[PDB]
């Protein structure tokens, strides 16, 4: 009946669209310009008053000024319409135009496509009161990467140093990772996830690099948030043996080290370390003047249990009625993820017996089979 | 092939059929209790092509025969039994859900559910098939409703349900079975209506939801569906109860801001406090409040609010006045304010007239206090334009706010009988507007007597109409209709064709704004009045009669009257407006209808180009989506002066009080490109100040509580500006161009001050993002999107919502918006 | 050792240390220059950029002992809002070889420790616990 | 309800189109003269001797613009272009004198996606497979029914499985099952095998893994077969030698794209091994990866079902009895009777009679068997 | 014109000024090997019926593993005159990188020659040097010699009677989607040592040069035991020149005794 009727109606539609492009008619094939009009004269003749060029200023040499330009055609030029000499800044993009080759107008930094997109500015789709049988660490973990942000004169009236540095580690799979998205997502300051694969190139030289502008678009930016994971991949022992020919990653290692905490600020930038194994981490990166709040996410109790339990019951089609700390009960030494992994198995096995109601049956049959496997 | 064990269970479910014949021993009970468990196996088994069924095929045929065979006794039901299982894979569409459910009636326990699915929608096609006949048959389809509503209810299948009701006619049946669990599903299913096909016929949908709602104490959102049931009456009795004082008060504040005006005096609990809340008499202080929290009380130099750094006639005098107006929404300028004031006073000049003045109005709108202090101090005297000046201010400061005192009703109502003539519309506009949507009596009575303007101008007798629609809002008024023909006898052969024409139509249009089915009556007094007219704003009569509707039969009678080549376009103008104020609501429907705007604007006349972008506009106001702003450059950069200048405001509109970077510096290219154009770098330059109304602290909206209820005020002065804007080259380049004051009267906030109990700022941590249609999604949806924790003295924006926080308070409503109160009771912390 | 040959990058990382080498004991008197050095990994380094002209006088930075370690923890304690009651030369005792920054660290968490409830004085063994069954 | 609007509005959109634009067509004029005016002015816009790269995008109107020779330029965009296609790195078209941005054309892109998928529709159907059909039921819930009917899962709240892992013994009809997988459903299946992401150099394993996720995202939500995993980091050691530590880098890089910390599409991943109990513990995390099967050796009436389905094109004698094969009660893979049967056959042809006989097969058992 | 007698690979004049196209421009003991080749070659190709019975398909690829100088010559030259069918030789590194671009081009004239001599044999000696095993860098997304193979093997699979015979000196290089089902599929090994073997390719690479009666080239293949193949066309030569450092085109026995003193 209505399965029947959506066939009718979508039939329907994909008749008018068919229609409507063979009627009418708009395509691209090899470039295109869809949209109607877009005339563009004044944009020709202003692109003439502009399409500039760009290079990397060195130096201004005179108190006139002497901007110092490298490109295939080195330069040395000055003055524009342009204002704010250099922008107070040398090493810019500068984006000077032709024709005498002094007007001028700043740019942004260039930076490799992979930093440009680990920015992941996209905001993970979790919340607080999403997270159950880690309250302390998450305690921990709002105290101290909130505190100094949110009304945080009074973090400043005590004359106590703001703790800059947190290590996530426990067993695999308890939420560290659902917990850093939810951080992620309440977060408002500069995000950046980092991917440890992303680090590892072909020779030395990329990930001492890529480090570097990460770290100098950190501090650029106002106030930084990262959120390194695959710690575990990226630094490890600093012993050779064998490693001679692998000291690349090592290097990489104590180049981050240096950034993190050397002989200059780091500037106001948080940094959260993913990992399921802290002990292979090095002592120069684990030294607490750098990670100074590790937290560890150890196996949910029967009430954090429970509380995941109901999280993932925020579902519909489940039963009116269900008794979840006799489920909790059921599972011990069960990780949040099993609960998860239980809900779903209870979703698969109402399905397998053509039923819309997930019930406490359906939850005991999941269980039984997970526990079996 | 087969399975040996599948032939096996077949040849015995055959064997068994074939002996049934007729009643005896093992034949009648028995034998179908065996066939009876077979299908209790299947349906618990899987939707696998059931062995029992899928064999049988002739057997349906013999079952029938054996029915038809036995005597009646303790068969023929439970033979029907097995009889309607294969009726539902095979056959039988209604006479085995008839009859073989009078027997074993209800308990589908071995059935399964999509049994019961099925023989729904049987039921419910049938109900559809009998027409207002078959009583007696239809009596057996109430009892299958009641059998059939609760076990919906309780399996999960709720929307169903509400299927099951809306397709029978049932709506009010569901009040017996509703339950403490699903009243949220099902009230959301039926504000989910829009197709509303009962609405037409009558708001069967509305009435039943609240009846629910009133069943169970949700005072709130009951009084929401009663204010969408256009029933001041019925709103008044849902505010009656006043069982809680808290949701009292918040329902107070609910009818406050709608601004519909309630009536009682000193006879009931916390009257005064809710005669305040709903006069608004705290919005200006709270509003102010907020300014100050995060302080933004900083006057702005026009080019500060561009950046004419980056790179004086009245005409750009005054369009600078307008941005400054429109930037600084109530933060009292002050000093910058007298700075422009002398500015604007020094360069009078032919339209330097009262526009600045009622600008001055709007940098103090809802400031009764200062706003009145500062125009009285300094303003009157000569120049009645200045007087004018004064009179719009005092319009514009009362406008949408509510109080006995009448500082401009008295006001306009003693200078309304002065000769000037642009005085005495100044006058009447700002009465009109000060108490737009009141729907009052005394300024009618006052108004419509002075509606004669033999003795005045056609533009005065529009204005006046205006302001008679703006009180009126939809009320029908029987005195506005009787005023407007008066109005129409006293009508001219050419006046209609040479400007402001519209205003009749248009007030006509305001006081009879979507009545519904009066609409016919509508169209009477449009044929009714046979002046010597290009029809054309008998369109617009039409038109802004009819509104507020999500289906498309009026769309497409005005779809297609436009799409008759007028080889007059104005008709076709109206025509797509029309169209736009029919879609505004359902998101899908809007999407398209602009789409359907763009096609008009690519293949149509220059009429129709003109016409489109105002369109766009209405159905995107303060919504500024990027590709409608592309599309608005694009069609406002067009050559015809006219398609520009419709181009430039609409975008401008949907920008109105957002002030999104990329529009502004999209804008600012545009002003540079058109250097050489006076009005439109006028055009531009109130763009920029709609980006950047009260510094996008205001933002006028037709819709409103999470896209559900109808701006009826809002409504009547966009559809007034647009009008107006339908031909910008005369009606606004030109003497009046004061509907955009008519506008700001319109404005209204976006705002989440959560004044808790005795209007105490508590403040609270809300989780603010854009909207997820709740409806359908898997269990209790995430309608925050990109969690944004900012604490209560946020602005949302045209399409996100708030989640507040885990337990820290308990929030009186649920569709968290403007003044709201939070119960310090959690649970348990 | 610059005799290793694992592979590639290695041969450029000793290119660098003998320009190195170079730009200190070459024909340059080199008398305007002051190099100074910081490593961990001691033992392996290179045998000629080891000394004796190009880095001598190889300072070693040793375990703090007990006083050291009472003196990180004040210093770092200067600015703290500490109350008229302290141990130090006890905490520094319960160190327990707590050589490293762990004495900075353990002085900003305790700062978060007090303010937990808003206080400015020393419990002493929640210090120790931000420090950081069977037999007892 | 959610029907009627659909239903209603989609009415409205068949009325509203097909009549106005109908009623434009039937005045046909205005429209083809100004599609004609706007494409020559176009054209107009210059289109001499042309090319661009683009490096990346400032905003709308404004991008960074390189060419062969470095010519990083700067321009500003002509909204001529189709817009939206500006991807970074793509091939864009520039005026030669202001090289202004008019068009991108690429049309070509690496054939990573040609190599890795290759016979997307495999002669072996669900038909060929016979047996197994608990595995076969279980496989179909967790990947094709999700994508089949995106209905039930959505009604009911949870979201499919996203790993699944089926292990068993060295050859049971895993390729076989991932093989009619890819040929029933109608997405783009990627086959991928554990002895090539081990590549030569660091970075490289991880790179070209990341790579083959994105690829799968992109081009189609379909399944990834990945083929035996222990030879690659076998759980997480104390990454010591530095071929191993930087495997179980590429296992954690796996790990991140099973499920990071940022999202993941509708691209499913199915897990080939023969031996389970040595692989990571962390992998198989409930949350990444469910239902793992067995796929064991077939039993006797499984071995006569591959017999069937292996020797249905095969026209057998009537003198061959396949029961002699059954009589083993030993290791006996599917590949194993494919082998018996295909060397029972090129005995026979060796032998020159057309017919296969007993004798034959028989030879082919022994010669077969390797233990 | 319009292209109309233009692949897109060719040359084209340019104006100067305003660019614009115009004027196109132009452009012995071997005998279990030679048995079992000969049975999987031509009894595919002689009598396709021989599978339809079986439900199977024809075989259409096998492989050569040949040591240096031994095999990979006696057996396709066996081959070649043994078989009626066209016998086409894209023996060497005939798809190096020495002509890109145009190395696909002549991989499908290859495929068209090979349809339109049906049936062919494709005799290849040594993929290894086109054909080496693939790994490493690439893995698709190169445009060389592994974009040729992934050509060749989409364009492989389908034959239905060419055959085709790779070869190769070493089996440790080898391609696990050229080696998978529906390509090339069937493998044999070549002996480096034989007498007859060495006796028989020595007279054989001894042809093209003027030798002289009473001579024992039995006698100089025993002497030379320890010999490969291809080394025995480098002892015919060095023998050569010794009968030119004696002087006199007699090239004799004292000349073939020296060279293969020389040669070990
Ligand atoms: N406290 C929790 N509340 C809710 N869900 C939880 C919690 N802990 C774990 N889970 C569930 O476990 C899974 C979280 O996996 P996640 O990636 O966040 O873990 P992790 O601790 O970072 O480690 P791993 O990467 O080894 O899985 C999801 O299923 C999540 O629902
Ligand atoms: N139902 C079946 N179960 C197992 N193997 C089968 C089945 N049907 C056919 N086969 C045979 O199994 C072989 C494939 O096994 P494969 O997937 O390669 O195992 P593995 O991947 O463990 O090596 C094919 O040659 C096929 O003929
Ligand atoms: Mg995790
Ligand atoms: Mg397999």
């Amino acid at each position: 009946t209505y399965s029947r009727q959506i066939k009718q109606v979508e039939d329907d539609i994909q008749q008018l669209l068919k229609k409507i492009n063979e009627l009418t008619g708009i395509k691209e094939s090899d470039t295109g310009l869809a949209p109607p009009a877009l005339w563009d004269l004044a944009a020709d003749k202003q692109t003439l008053q502009s399409e500039q060029p760009l290079q990397v200023a060195r130096c201004t040499k005179i108190i006139k000024y002497i901007i110092n330009v490298k490109q295939f055609a080195k330069f040395v030029v000055d003055l524009s319409d342009q204002v704010a000499p250099t922008d107070i800044e040398e090493g810019m993009r500068v984006g000077v135009d032709r024709n005498k080759y002094q007007i001028h107008i700043p740019l942004p930094p260039k930076i490799d496509p992979t930093v440009t997109m680990m920015q992941v500015e996209e905001k993970p789709d979790v919340t607080y009161s999403d997270v159950g049988g880690c309250k302390e660490q998450i305690e921990k973990l709002r105290e101290v990467v909130e505190t100094p942000l949110l009304h945080p004169e009074r973090f400043v009236n005590l004359g106590i140093e703001p703790p800059k540095g947190v290590l996530l580690f426990g067993p695999p799979g308890t939420g560290k990772t659902l917990c850093a998205r939810a951080v992620a997502n309440r977060t408002d300051a500069c995000f950046i996830r980092v991917i440890g694969s992303e680090l590892v190139q072909k020779y030395v030289g990329e990930g001492a690099r890529m480090v570097r502008e990460l770290f100098e678009m950190a501090r650029t930016k106002k106030a930084c948030l990262i959120f390194f994971d695959e710690i575990d991949a990226i630094g490890g022992a600093r012993f050779d043996d064998g490693a001679g020919g692998d000291n690349e990653v090592q290097r990489t290692m104590l180049e981050l080290i240096n950034q993190l905490d050397g002989f200059d600020p780091r500037g106001n930038i948080k940094v959260l370390m993913a990992t399921n194994r802290p002990d292979t981490l090095d002592p120069a990166l684990m030294r607490p003047g750098r990670l100074d709040r590790k937290i560890e996410f150890s196996l949910p109790d029967l009430e954090g249990r429970t509380h995941i339990f109901k999280i993932h019951a925020r579902s519909m089609s489940v039963e009116r009625d269900i008794r979840f700390e006799l489920l909790a009960r059921l599972c011990p030494n069960s990780t949040g993820a099993e609960i998860r992994s239980v809900c779903t198995e209870a979703g698969m096995f109402a399905i397998r017996a053509r039923r819309k109601i997930a019930t406490e049956k359906d939850f005991l049959e999941a269980v039984n089979k997970v526990i079996k496997s | 092939e087969l399975s040996e064990e599948d032939k096996q269970l077949q040849d015995e479910l055959e064997m068994l059929v074939e002996r049934l014949g007729e009643k005896d021993t093992s034949l009648y009970r028995p034998a179908l209790e065996e066939l009876r468990r077979q299908i209790r196996s299947s349906t618990t088994s899987m939707t696998s092509v059931p062995k029992p069924l899928k064999f049988l095929r002739p057997h349906y045929g013999k079952l029938k025969e054996i029915y038809e065979n036995m005597a009646p006794g303790e068969n023929k039901r439970f033979a029907a039994d097995i009889i309607s299982v294969l009726a539902m894979t095979m056959s039988g569409e209604r006479e085995c859900l008839k009859y073989r459910l009078v027997g074993s009636q209800e308990e589908l326990a071995s059935w399964g559910h999509e049994y019961v699915r099925h023989l729904a929608g049987e039921v419910a096609k049938e109900w559809q098939e009998l027409d207002d006949a078959e009583k007696v048959q239809r009596e057996p389809l109430l009892t299958l409703v009641k059998e059939i509503v609760p076990y919906n209810m309780a399996h999960n299948a709720e929307h169903e349900a509400c299927d099951l009701l809306m397709e029978i006619e049932q709506v009010d049946m569901l009040e017996k079975d509703i339950d403490e669990n699903a009243y949220a599903k099902v009230c959301l299913y039926l504000t989910s209506c829009v197709n509303y096909v009962p609405e037409p016929e009558n708001s069967a949908l509305l009435r039943c939801a609240l009846g629910v709602f009133r069943k169970f104490s949700r005072f709130p959102e009951a009084l929401r569906l009663a204010l969408m049931l256009n029933d001041m009456e019925l709103v008044e009795d849902i505010f009656t109860s006043c069982k809680d004082v808290v949701v009292q008060k918040q329902m107070a504040f609910m009818l406050g801001r709608h601004g519909v005006f309630l009536e009682l005096s000193e006879d009931v609990e916390e009257y005064e406090d809710l005669t305040e809340i709903m006069s608004n008499v705290q919005l200006n202080s709270n509003f102010l409040a907020l300014a100050r929290e995060l302080d933004i009380m900083e006057p702005k130099v026009p080019d500060d609010i561009y950046k004419t750094h980056l790179e004086d006639s009245a005409r750009m005098n005054l369009a600078s006045s307008f941005v400054n107006g429109f930037v600084n929404a109530a933060f009292g300028q002050d000093k910058l304010l007298t700075d422009d004031g002398n500015k604007w006073l020094y360069k009078n000049k032919d339209h330097g007239m009262l526009s600045a003045a009622a600008s001055l109005g709007m940098i103090l709108l809802w400031d009764v206090d200062g706003g009145l202090t500062q125009i009285d101090k300094y303003l009157y005297s000569s120049e009645d334009y200045i007087k004018s000046g004064a009179l719009l201010a005092c319009g514009i400061v009362n406008s949408g706010v509510r109080n006995e005192c009448d500082p401009a009703l008295a006001l306009l109502s003693d200078y309304v009988l002065h000769n000037s003539n642009t005085m005495r519309l100044g006058s009447i506009f700002g009465l009109g507007l000060a108490y737009a949507g009141s729907n009052r009596e005394d300024v009618l009575t006052l108004l419509l007597p002075v509606m004669g303007d033999s003795k005045s101008s056609m533009e005065v007798a529009g204005v006046t109409a205006l302001a008679c629609g703006m009180i009126a809002v939809g009320s029908c008024n029987g005195d506005v209709t009787s005023t407007i023909l008066q109005t129409i006898m006293e009508k001219s052969e050419t006046e209609l064709k040479d400007t402001y024409a519209r205003w009749l139509p248009l007030g006509l249009g305001l006081n009879h704004l979507g009545k519904g089915e009066a609409i016919e009556a509508i169209l009477a007094a449009l044929e009714v009045v046979s002046e010597p007219f290009r029809s054309f704003a008998n369109t617009l009569v039409d038109v802004c009669a009819y509104a507020g509707s999500g289906n498309v039969l009026k769309v497409q009678q005005l779809l297609h009257i436009c799409s008759e080549h007028f080889d007059m376009g104005a008709h076709q103008g109206v025509a797509v407006l029309g169209i736009a104020l029919i879609a505004m609501g359902e998101e899908i429907g809007a999407e398209m209808a602009l789409r359907t705007f763009g096609h008009l604007l690519r293949y149509g006349e220059p009429t129709l180009r003109r016409a489109v972008p105002l369109a766009l506009a209405l159905i995107s106001v303060s919504n500024p989506r990027l590709n409608i702003l592309d599309t608005l450059s694009k069609f406002s950069h067009d050559a015809d002066p006219e398609v520009s200048y419709n181009s430039i405001f609409a975008m401008g509109m949907v920008g109105s009080g957002t002030n999104n970077a990329r529009l502004a510096a999209m804008l600012r290219q545009l002003a540079q490109y058109h250097a050489k154009d006076p009005n439109n770098l006028f055009m531009v330059r109130l763009a920029q100040g709609l980006t950047h109304l009260g510094k996008g602290t205001l933002t006028l909206c037709p819709y409103h509580s999470d896209r559900q209820l109808m701006s009826q005020v809002a409504v009547a002065g966009l559809l007034t500006v647009l009008v107006s804007f339908l031909d910008v080259r005369n009606i606004i380049l030109g003497k009046s161009h004061y509907v955009l004051y008519g506008l700001v009267a319109a404005m209204q906030p976006r705002m989440l001050v959560t004044f808790d109990e005795e209007l105490r700022p508590l403040p609270v941590s809300v989780r603010v993002g854009q909207a997820v249609d709740v409806v359908g999604q898997a269990g209790k949806p995430k309608t925050i999107t990109g969690f944004q924790t900012h604490t209560t003295p946020v602005l949302l924006a045209h399409g996100e919502r708030a989640e507040l926080a885990t337990e820290e308070f308990l929030p009186v409503t649920p569709i968290l918006e403007g003044f709201v109160i939070l119960r310090k009771n959690p649970n348990y912390d | 050792k610059r005799f290793d040959s694992e592979k590639a990058g290695d041969r450029e990382v000793q290119r660098t240390m003998l320009e190195l080498l170079n730009q200190l004991d070459g024909f340059q008197p080199n008398t305007q220059v002051k190099v100074i050095a910081a490593t961990n990994r001691v033992d392996i380094l290179d045998p000629a950029l080891l000394r004796s002209g190009r880095l001598d006088r190889k300072i070693e930075f040793p375990m703090p002992n007990e006083e050291a370690r009472a003196r990180i923890m004040q210093i770092h304690s200067r600015k703290m809002n500490v109350s008229p009651d302290v141990n130090y030369e006890e905490l520094a005792r319960c160190t327990d070889d707590f050589n490293g920054a762990q004495c900075k660290a353990v002085c900003v968490e305790a700062g978060m420790i007090a303010l937990r409830r808003g206080a400015t004085e020393l419990t002493h063994e929640d210090y120790m616990e931000g420090i950081l069954q069977y037999y007892a | 309800r959610l029907k009627l609007l659909k239903l209603e509005r989609i009415k409205d959109y068949l009325l509203m189109e097909e009549e106005f634009i109908r009623n434009q067509e039937q005045m046909k004029p205005l429209e083809e003269k100004q599609e004609e005016e706007r494409s020559k002015v176009d054209d107009l816009r210059g289109t001499p001797m042309s090319v661009g790269t683009l490096e990346e995008i400032i905003d709308d109107n404004h991008a960074i613009v390189s060419t062969s020779v470095g010519s990083e330029h700067y321009v500003s965009i002509l909204s001529f272009v189709d817009k939206d296609l500006l991807e970074p790195g793509c091939s864009v078209l520039l005026n030669h004198k202001v090289h202004a941005v008019i068009g991108v054309l690429m049309d070509d892109t690496d054939p990573l996606v040609t190599v890795m998928k290759v016979e997307k529709a495999p002669q072996e159907t669900y038909a060929d497979i016979g047996g197994l059909d608990n595995q076969i039921q279980e496989i179909k819930e967790s990947v094709e029914l999700p994508l089949t009917h995106p209905e039930y899962y959505e009604e009911m709240g949870i979201k499919p499985p996203k790993g699944v892992i089926l292990y068993g013994p060295p050859g049971t009809g895993k390729t076989l099952l991932a093989k009619a997988v890819a040929n029933q459903t109608s997405a783009t299946f990627l086959r991928v095998v554990g002895s090539e992401l081990i590549q030569k150099y660091l970075g490289d394993g991880p790179k070209l893994v990341r790579e083959l996720f994105r690829v799968a995202e992109e081009h189609a939500p379909s399944i990834v077969f990945i083929d035996e995993i222990d030879a690659i980091g076998t759980k997480r050691y104390d990454s010591n030698s530095g071929g191993e530590r930087e495997i179980q880098r590429t296992m954690l890089e796996l790990l991140n794209q099973l499920d990071g910390f940022d999202s993941r599409g509708d691209v499913k991943v199915i897990m080939a091994t023969n031996r389970i109990e040595t692989l990571d513990p962390a992998l198989i995390r409930p949350g990444r990866i469910d239902r793992k099967i067995e796929f064991p050796l077939p039993d006797e009436k499984t071995k006569k079902r591959i017999f069937q389905i292996h020797t249905s094109r095969m026209t057998l004698a009537d003198d061959v009895t396949l029961d002699d094969l059954i009589m083993a009660k030993d290791d006996l893979s599917g590949a194993d009777i494919k082998a018996i049967c295909t060397e029972a056959g090129l005995m026979a042809l060796r032998e020159r009679r057309m017919k296969v006989t007993n004798e034959d097969f028989k030879k082919s058992k022994e010669n077969v068997l390797y233990k | 014109i319009d292209i109309n007698d233009v692949t897109p690979n060719c040359r084209v004049a340019l104006r100067n000024d305003s660019y614009t196209l115009h004027k196109i421009l132009p452009n012995g003991g071997l005998d279990k090997q030679i048995k079992e080749i000969k049975e999987v070659i031509e009894l595919p190709v002689k009598h396709p019926e021989l599978f339809e019975a079986l439900g199977i398909a024809q075989p259409k690829g096998v492989l050569l593993y040949g040591p240096p100088g031994t095999g990979k010559t006696l057996l396709a030259r066996a081959v070649a005159h043994h078989t009626d069918c066209t016998f086409i030789r894209v023996s060497g590194s005939e798809l190096v990188q020495k002509f890109i671009g145009e190395g696909a081009r002549m991989v499908r004239e290859l495929f068209v020659m090979a349809r339109e001599h049906a049936p062919s044999i494709i005799f290849m000696d040594e993929i290894d040097s086109i054909g080496s095993s693939r790994l490493e860098g690439g893995s698709g997304g190169d445009s060389e010699v592994q974009r040729t193979m992934l050509e060749l093997l989409n364009q492989l699979d389908a034959t239905k009677n060419i055959k085709v015979i790779m070869a190769t000196n070493r089996i440790d290089i080898l391609d696990s989607a050229l080696l998978r089902p529906g390509r090339i599929d069937r493998k044999i090994e070549f002996p480096p040592p034989n007498e007859e073997a060495r006796l028989d390719i020595l007279k054989i690479h001894s042809r093209k040069m003027n030798l002289t009666r009473g001579i024992n080239l039995r006698k100089i293949a025993e002497l030379m035991p320890g010999a490969s193949g291809a080394e025995v066309k480098g002892v015919c030569t060095e023998a050569g020149m010794y009968a030119l450092r004696e002087r006199r085109v007699h090239v004799t026995q004292e000349d073939f005794e020296m060279a293969v003193a020389k040669v070990m």
